[PDB]
């Protein structure tokens, strides 16, 4: 895990094209019809995790392996679902806890393009200012979104600090990045805010919420996966 | 009459997702779609056109 086949190259709002395939674990959440509305990330062949206000069911389906959701004949792997498991403990008025599993009816197949992100362990210590990663198919502008998957570098930001601006309204279960020049828009929840642990690309948040404008002078809110990780663990235990 | 709820603008809310849901509007007196964040959603919010032109109608 965490280890993309495809090397990405660094220099959502502000952000820059990503190399295609280089974050393979991203994953695109539509309906039926191919409407996007939410991000994820692969955490093994049979698992996806996403954000819990995105609302996934049965219906929607997983993307695997794309880049130009604008390109028909871009092979890619549209994957069923089999099971939602939404964090009982999610709370629809403070947002906290906002995480979702998905579990495929079938495995996807792993290759160049599509593998899995690695997960954190629950005292995992990320230090504020650690320059991450979030990528995603999100507003590049507060619109359609873009066709070609977006990335941008950004700095984790200490609860003190993000609290400057949200006051109360962090909880105990989110971590803030951002205010740096870039901001995640409609379209990038669910995905995911990672950073190397030990040279691997990690999962440390899931795109959340924040910004009703999208500003990238704001901190950006993202579900919080160190203090989420045992409750997926024991879920995958369990299914 | 209709509730007030069906005279407000549709609002997107702080969440980061892109749900298509509908909302009353108006000044067309019909219900259109707009882009709902995910989480916080005000009344004038509906999953299909049919709940949303039975609950604000004619407001």
């Amino acid at each position: 895990c965490g280890v993309p086949a495809i090397q990405p190259v660094l220099s959502i709002v502000n952000g820059e094209e990503a190399v295609p395939g280089s974050w393979p674990w991203q994953v695109s959440l539509q309906d039926k019809t191919g409407f996007h509305f939410c991000g994820g990330s692969l955490i093994n062949e049979n698992w996806v995790v996403t954000a819990a206000h995105c609302g996934v069911t049965t219906s929607d389906v997983v993307v695997a392996g794309e880049f130009d959701q604008g390109s028909s004949s871009e092979k890619i792997q549209k994957l069923k679902i089999a099971k939602v498991f939404k964090n009982s403990k999610y709370n629809s008025l403070t947002i906290n806890n906002d995480i979702t599993l998905l579990k495929l009816s079938t495995a996807a197949s792993f290759s160049q393009t599509v593998s899995a992100v690695c997960l954190p362990s629950a005292s995992d210590d990320f230090a504020a200012g650690t320059t991450c990663v979030t990528t995603g198919w999100g507003l590049t502008r507060y619109a359609n979104t873009p066709d070609r998957l977006q990335q941008a570098s950004l700095p984790l930001l200490s609860n003190t600090n993000c609290k400057k601006y949200w006051g109360t309204k962090i909880k105990d279960a989110m971590i803030c990045a951002g205010a740096s020049g870039v901001s995640s828009c409609m379209g990038d929840s669910g995905g995911p805010l990672v950073c190397k642990k030990n040279g691997a690309w990690t999962l440390v948040g899931i795109v959340s919420w924040g910004s009703s404008t999208c500003s990238t002078s704001t901190p950006g809110v993202y579900a919080r996966v160190t203090a989420l990780v045992n409750w997926v663990q024991q879920t995958l235990a369990a299914n | 009459m209709r509730p007030d709820f069906c005279l407000e603008p549709p609002y997107t809310g702080p969440c980061m997702a892109r749900i298509i849901r509908y909302f009353y509007n108006a000044k067309a007196g019909l219900c259109q779609t707009f882009v709902y964040g995910g989480c916080r959603a005000k009344r004038n919010n509906f999953k299909s056109a049919e709940d949303c032109l039975r609950t604000c109608g004619g407001a």
